[PDB]
């Protein structure tokens, strides 16, 4: 009778990989986007007798760091970092997320803002003259020319800070934005060095990495699944039901 | 009524009334004017829970169906009377995917609904061969 | 109603509204001026639902924990401001821009907006005005007979009368810069507004204070690289299939449940 | 009592009731798990039913004892 | 659909644009013909608030 | 998803050459001018790990 607990825990699993997945599927084409790759974990039940119950917990072990593909814009500042790459920024409650996202915007006032929580590099925000006319350079560094000005006063203004971090050692957290995971802080520490070996890809755009085809028998084997929890439930409540007749008479 | 067929068919009331909402609104996609001459404006449904008095909780309350209010979506025919200087036809504000979603959503809580009344409809046969 | 979906609607509203800005870009070639717009979207909140534990890396063990998300919501629709090509109308009124800027226009209500257009014309009082007659600022009349007008590169402009062999200097057609151009306001018809996100306008001269040049003769092209719009309508609509057959099976799954 | 379930949010930013970053705040009703919740109950509630039967007729059966 | 409505709308423009550019060659051998040139312009935009 | 990215990059490539050489083949007979000549470059590569 409680084994329609145990398929109940499927059915209602299942439906979280599929929320899962609909929201990995959901977000093809927004730039930089880490696919949240999902898995189910068996829990066994263990008991005082014949241990033979085991859930189908759902879970989202982490992120896929593949790094999705370019599309070539050649808009100045559009930066697309390379394998194992993040740009840092400055989140919402202040502390250094990590992004993929290099679709860099200037406010104003001269902030440099990937989408507003502007963006960290060699000391706070980076700020540029209000007539930036922005570059970007491989490595890094950012050189900035005021329009009316000779094109031979092209001193770099800044440097875009990155860092290197993949998979196993960062997790997302809540928002678009990922940290370390706090089994990597005893470790390389809270804020992490600028690695200088990480180049930078000026005028290019990084896609999101949601591969259609896994998600697409992702749902396939979820529906399967879920029917099948289905029949589970339906012959375990059949079965109660044409045993209550022992009780009477 | 008794309790539970009270707060199932409140709840497929509630889902009828949402659903007439949405196939209204999906039919009048696309219709330039209304009686009075006025653009459609897309309707939508609230729910409450029911029983605001004791135990605060059990069944739905749909009352006051109103106009969501997103902005008119306009197009431009300055030879079509309606439309004002910078002539502009009203051309109502029906989401046509938002309702298909819609008008599933209704009919998946509509049947689920059915669903639970008919279970509870066999516990009520058997409760009342209660001794005799 | 389930998060599954709803999540999927959000995604195909999305994929709707990348198909509205496809649409909307595609339609406005031969429109001069004309500055094509990317559409930009992000993420939701993820609903976290269960924290991950320690890894106690005792055994290699997966990192498991659960936040399911949702959502798409489109952020911004961004005007990338690059330089598009110029067309020879051999009309003399009409003027095209080098570099940064943009020209004031009075609106009729009295506000200021700022269009990349040249395709004027001179009212019956000889004003010039914007195909669309909204006056260009400060205003520039021009005599009865004049027998050429020359617009300089720097907005000088000037007209020939008969007889005189010196174009008395008529006007001055001065540009305005914005701190940041991208975030200007279209209001339609060609012109923008300035909002807080783009700063006040910088008035000056052409080719002064970082201002473009002025070429008489010629007209902005719409800058829509069609490549980019028929693979990103190939993209659109292979995704919004993708989407539907998430929402199919979403579909699918809650009929059975329902069945029992 | 009252379930926590941690209150999923849909974004619908046309629609009042949503907050800033417009969030309808959709109560948190995990539909299987209610689904199998009344598939039980209904379960337990004949079986007691029937249970009250059964004594029943034990008792009357006791009320016939000698005769 | 509103996708639909632009697409007509540019197909529209594109088709009155051939019109103007039909007139402008068939009236060649006209004497004093002054040619003709299609200026467009863009509608109105929808704002979508930011919460 | 990838490959339609791929070729589009490609198709930009081939677009912007084909800009290049028009302004070539315009200028002719401007006196001075310089052809010019555009050099392309692959972009980033992506590791895919082999345990």
């Amino acid at each position: 009778d409680h084994a329609i607990y145990t398929a109940m825990g499927a059915a209602s699993q299942t439906l979280n990989q599929q929320a899962v997945t609909a929201s990995n599927l959901a977000n093809a084409s927004t730039p930089g986007f880490r696919a949240q790759l999902n898995a189910l974990r068996a829990v066994p039940v263990d008991g005082l007798s014949l241990a033979t119950r085991t859930l189908v917990t759902a879970s989202t072990p982490g992120a896929d760091m593949t790094p999705g593909q370019l599309d070539y814009t050649s808009r100045p500042l559009d930066v697309a970092l390379q394998q194992d790459g993040w740009l840092v920024v400055q989140a919402a409650d202040g502390a250094e997320g990590y992004t993929r996202n290099g679709n860099i915007q200037v406010g104003p006032t001269g902030q440099l803002t990937i989408q507003g929580h502007p963006v960290i590099g060699e000391g706070g925000p980076i700020t540029v003259p209000e007539g930036s006319e922005i570059t970007i350079a491989a490595d890094g560094t950012i050189s900035a020319l005021n329009p009316g000005d000779p094109p031979n006063t092209v001193a770099p203004v800044g440097r875009l800070k990155l860092v290197k971090a993949e998979g196993n050692e960062v997790q997302r957290s809540d928002d678009g934005l990922f940290r370390l995971t706090a089994e990597a802080q005893a470790e390389r520490g809270a804020v992490l060095a600028a690695d200088p070996s990480i180049r930078i890809m000026s005028g290019v755009l990084e896609g999101s990495n949601v591969k259609p085809v896994e998600a697409m028998t992702d749902m396939i084997a979820n529906a399967r699944r879920f029917e099948m929890q289905m029949k589970v439930i339906t012959s375990v409540d059949e079965n109660e039901g044409r045993a209550n007749q022992l009780l009477s008479m | 009524l008794l309790n539970i067929f009270d707060i199932a068919g409140s709840a497929l009331a509630a889902q009828s009334k949402r659903l007439n909402v949405a196939a209204s609104n999906l039919a009048n996609a696309d219709s330039v004017t209304g009686p009075d001459g006025q653009p459609y404006r897309a309707k939508q449904v609230v729910f409450q829970v029911d029983a605001a008095p004791g135990q605060a909780t059990g069944g739905v309350k749909v009352a006051s169906v109103i106009e969501s209010q997103a902005p008119e979506k306009l197009v431009y025919e300055p030879g079509n009377p309606l439309a004002d200087a910078n002539g502009y036809v009203k051309m109502p504000n029906v989401d046509v995917v938002g309702e298909m979603v819609n008008t599933m959503s209704a009919s998946r809580s509509y049947q689920a609904n059915i669903e639970v009344l008919n279970t509870v409809k066999s516990m009520m046969l058997k409760t009342l061969t209660l001794g005799q | 109603m389930i998060s599954s979906l709803w999540i999927a609607k959000t995604g195909l509203d999305a994929q709707q509204t990348n198909m509205d800005v496809i649409a909307n870009n595609l339609a406005n070639v031969s429109t001069n001026g004309f500055k094509r717009q990317r559409a930009v979207f992000e993420d939701l909140l993820y609903q976290t639902i269960r924290q991950p534990g320690a890894q106690s890396s005792e055994q290699t063990t997966l990192p498991s924990g659960l936040q399911i998300g949702t959502g798409v919501r489109p952020v911004a629709t961004e005007r990338l401001h690059s330089q598009g090509n110029l067309s020879q109308t051999n009309n003399s009124k009409d003027v095209a821009i080098k570099g940064q800027g943009f020209f004031q226009v009075m609106l009729p209500d009295g506000t200021s907006a700022y269009t990349r257009d040249g395709s004027f014309q001179v009212d019956q009082n000889g004003q010039l005005v914007t195909a669309g007659g909204f006056q260009v600022q400060p205003a520039i009349t021009i005599p009865a007979n004049a027998l050429s007008i020359t617009i300089g590169r720097d907005g000088v402009v000037s007209v020939t009368q008969q007889g005189q062999a010196a174009p008395v200097q008529v006007g001055q057609l001065n540009l305005t810069t914005f701190m940041n151009d991208t975030g200007l306001e279209s209001i339609g018809e060609n012109l923008y507004i300035e909002t807080q996100s783009s700063g006040a306008p910088n008035e000056s001269t052409p080719g002064l204070n970082g201002a473009g040049l002025l070429y008489q003769g010629y007209v902005e092209t719409s800058n829509v690289n069609v490549a980019e719009e028929l693979v990103n309508m190939i993209q659109v609509q292979r995704a919004y299939e993708i989407n539907s057959k998430a929402v199919s099976t979403t579909d699918q799954m809650l009929q059975k449940l329902t069945q029992l």
